[PDB]
């Protein structure tokens, strides 16, 4: 839904979970579960292996999602030095630097955090 | 809130890359 998300093509997905080595036919419970695939690198994971909530699972499938290592800030479009401190939205899993949010954040939020895209919807 | 760091820790880390490639083949 963001301009660069609609614009940028997506990598060929690798049909194996990077965490359990399972497939869409077998997760860690040996049950079927569709994979989520990174649009940048193509690596995949089961939502259960990613420890996603049901909301994250249903929302990221429709978005140009990036894995933990590919994730770039949705404002400044960079990974940055403090990439470890990039926040992940608890609704859409997009990443934001604290300084790149609106309003900018100086202290790490407690509890659930919803990004500026998801708060009005 | 979650960060790239907490997310990394939460998953427990990737399986070995070589083992992933053996399965893909
Ligand atoms: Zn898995
Ligand atoms: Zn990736
Ligand atoms: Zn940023
Ligand atoms: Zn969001």
């Amino acid at each position: 839904s963001l301009p660069h998300e609609k614009d940028k093509p997506v990598a060929e997905p690798i049909p194996i979970c990077s965490f359990c080595l399972g497939t869409k036919e077998q997760n860690r419970e040996k049950k079927p579960e569709e994979l989520i695939s990174c649009a940048d690198c193509g690596n995949s994971g089961h939502p259960s292996c990613l420890k996603f909530s049901p909301e994250l699972t249903v929302r990221v499938k429709a978005l140009r999602w990036q894995c933990i290592e590919c994730k770039t800030c949705s404002s400044c479009r960079d990974q940055g030095k403090n990439a470890d401190n990039m926040l992940f939205c608890d609704s859409c899993d997009r990443g934001f630097h604290m300084e790149c949010c609106d309003p900018p954040l100086t202290r790490m939020p407690k509890g659930m955090w919803i990004c500026q895209i998801c708060r009005p919807r | 809130a979650r960060t790239k760091q907490t997310a990394r820790k939460s998953t427990g880390g990737k399986a070995p890359r070589k083992q992933l490639a053996t399965k893909a083949a």
